[PDB]
């Protein structure tokens, strides 16, 4: 079936959190449990995308600032990890998850013209995440067997 | 959980400073990335 989605926008508390499922429970509970006291805290941000003309979340992402330094006291490197992208086990095959990517990576990107930004770090759970952030530019990272990371450039 | 802060001996903090300064990899997949163009409604 043909299925319409809504921008990526920010999580509130008018959303409806309870009929989504990816099939991969850590990702759903995130989304339900977590997400929103994140988003109050400042500690996150997380975007979703809606079935057009609900608040039904078909689909999500969060973004959090990290850094990298080593043993002792740019002493930390700045990354930005992408903790997160699902799609509903529902919506699967229409695209929505490399567009929720690209609007994360695009978002990243406009963010680093602000702070400075070295790099996207994401953490592939299973070996189909892996192939998916592969596919679209992700790399094997040193800093963790399952972190990849896709390079931030110069200001264009 | 979520680990934000991640701190590497001095061996591998080095070789994550050559892999994230090296000229980009995996320009393939990111020509990918690039070329994707959603239809958000
Ligand atoms: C940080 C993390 O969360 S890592 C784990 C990431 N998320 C998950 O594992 C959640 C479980 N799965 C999902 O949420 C979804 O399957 C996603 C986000 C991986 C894919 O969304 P889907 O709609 O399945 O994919 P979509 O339809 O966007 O596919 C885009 C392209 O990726 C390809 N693709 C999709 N899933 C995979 C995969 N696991 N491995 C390799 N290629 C893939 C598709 O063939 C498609 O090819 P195309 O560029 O020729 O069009």
């Amino acid at each position: 079936m043909e299925i319409n989605v809504t921008a990526p926008a920010l999580l509130t508390d008018e959303h409806i959190l309870q009929p989504f499922d990816c099939g991969n429970e850590v990702l759903s509970n995130w989304l339900r449990g977590r997400a929103m006291k994140n988003q109050m805290l400042n500690a996150s941000r997380t975007f979703v995308i809606c079935l057009e003309d609900t608040l039904r979340i078909v689909g999500y992402y969060s973004l959090a600032t990290g850094s990298v330094t080593h043993a002792e006291l740019p002493n930390p490197v700045p990354v930005v990890l992408l903790g997160r992208l699902a799609v509903d086990v529902c919506t699967r095959g229409h695209g929505f998850g490399k567009w929720l990517l690209s609007d994360a990576i695009h978002r990243v990107v406009n963010l680093a013209d602000q702070v400075g930004i070295k790099a996207v770090m994401v953490h592939a759970i299973d070996d189909d995440a892996r192939a998916f952030y592969e596919r679209f530019g992700f790399v094997q990272s040193v800093v963790a067997p399952n972190t990849l990371f896709y390079k931030v450039l110069e200001h264009h | 959980a979520s680990q934000r802060l991640f701190v590497l001996d001095n061996e591998r903090y080095d070789s994550f400073i050559t892999q994230l300064e090296a000229p980009v990899q995996n320009a393939e997949g990111r020509e990918r990335l690039m070329a994707v163009k959603p239809e958000w409604k």
